[PDB]
């Protein structure tokens, strides 16, 4: 149907701690799979998936090789940094990186991702042209008129277009059971009385995959968004996703409140009622 | 800077004597140099691992610590958060209605 | 499969 293969780059400066810590991570979709930490007592790529745990040596080798490689780079990308925005050396900055690729559902290139942020703002992200470059500063130009000197969006095109998609529709096919899956949300209503005249509602979808949902209270029909909370999208540690929207209500109109959920793994929206 | 937002849950739902997971999840806070403690009794607990640095679309970064846990009517589990945005050490108790 | 960075 739809998947995505994203890869996460973090590398933050530690003066008068020696090299800087570098933290990357590989997501098949809302899926991690691979890890590389260089604080790690044997930094290398290690599998945080149990289905890409069947990939051969090569495939260890080459990817260690290619983390340490971003590693390197990204060092690197402190200190150039560090000269752009004419930085002392004995302060903390950080970089991080993501970038990945989109598979169609007729097996083609849907969308592609190339970002950078320096220090927790946008630096240089590729546009969707996948063909130029824009900064986010002035700074930043000078990687921009550098990567397009180089024809770098060209190089990183091809991998788009390339191992991206190839070891995207392979990490699918070995892990089909958990990756093109659907498991839709367990839902259920709960009841919080917040004093004698008022009571919260408490909207539940729990162990749902992928993360993607939509959770709305309705009062006679109508949305509700006074007197509402609804909490960030949270993990449950065992690789499913869960989140609840709450709802202060007067006591005695409970019953005149509906939740409703949207996920793909639900054939239809959900409308939930509060069952004591 | 960012300040981190602090989320303490159960993987399934809490019920008395039975075996369960605790979670702490922390989000939208940078740069990403942050302690995280999981509590009970206002005491760390034994055995706490947490998941891989990420971040979301705004650059910020997301965490999880996470540690085996059966709650009950006695005990008080809680998250300890310290970070650069935050005057003191943050604690967030374990509401099972949360 | 990573993609080879380049440095800024």
């Amino acid at each position: 149907g739809s998947h995505s293969m994203k890869y996460f780059y973090t590398s933050v400066s530690r003066p008068g701690r020696g090299e800087p810590r570098f933290i990357s991570v590989g997501y098949v979709d809302d899926t991690q799979f691979v890890r590389f930490d260089s604080d790690a007592e044997s930094p290398r790529e290690e599998p945080r998936a149990p289905w890409v745990e069947q990939e051969g040596p090569e495939y260890w080798e080459e990817a260690t090789r290619r983390a340490k490689e971003a590693a390197q780079t990204h060092r690197e990308n402190l200190r150039t940094a560090l000269r752009y925005y004419n930085q002392s050396e004995a302060g903390s900055h950080t970089i991080q990186k993501m970038y990945g690729c989109d598979l169609g559902p007729d097996g083609r290139l849907l969308r592609g991702y190339h970002q950078s942020a320096y220090d927790g703002k946008d630096y240089i992200a590729l546009n969707g042209d996948l063909r130029s470059w824009t900064a986010a500063d002035m700074a930043a130009q000078n990687t921009q008129r550098k990567w397009e000197g180089n024809r770098y969006a060209e190089r990183f095109r091809a991998y788009l277009e390339g191992e991206c998609l190839e070891w995207l529709r392979r990490y699918l096919e070995n892990g089909k059971e958990t990756l093109q899956r659907a498991d839709p949300p367990k839902t259920h209503v709960t009841h919080h009385p917040v004093s004698d005249h008022e009571a919260t509602l408490r909207c539940w979808a729990l162990g749902f995959y992928p993360a993607e949902i939509t959770l709305t209270w309705q009062r006679d029909g109508e949305e509700q968004t006074q007197d509402t909370e609804f909490v960030e999208t949270r993990p449950g540690g065992d690789g499913t996703f869960q989140k609840w929207g709450a709802v202060v209500v007067p006591s005695g109109e409970e019953q005149r409140y509906t939740c409703h959920v949207q996920h793909e793994g639900l054939p239809e929206p959900l409308t939930l009622r509060w069952e004591p | 800077q960012r300040t981190p937002k602090i989320q303490v849950y159960s993987r399934h739902p809490p019920e008395n004597g039975k075996p369960n997971f605790l979670n702490c999840y922390v989000s939208g806070f940078h740069p990403s140099d942050i302690e995280v403690d999981l509590l009970k009794n206002g005491e760390k607990m034994g055995k706490v691992e947490h998941s891989d640095l990420s971040f979301s679309k705004d650059w910020s970064f997301y965490l999880l610590y996470y540690t085996e846990f059966t709650p009950n009517e006695k005990d008080e589990y809680a998250c300890r958060v310290n970070h650069v945005t935050l005057s003191g050490p943050r604690t967030v108790k374990w509401d099972r209605d949360m | 499969m990573r993609h080879v960075l380049e440095p800024f």
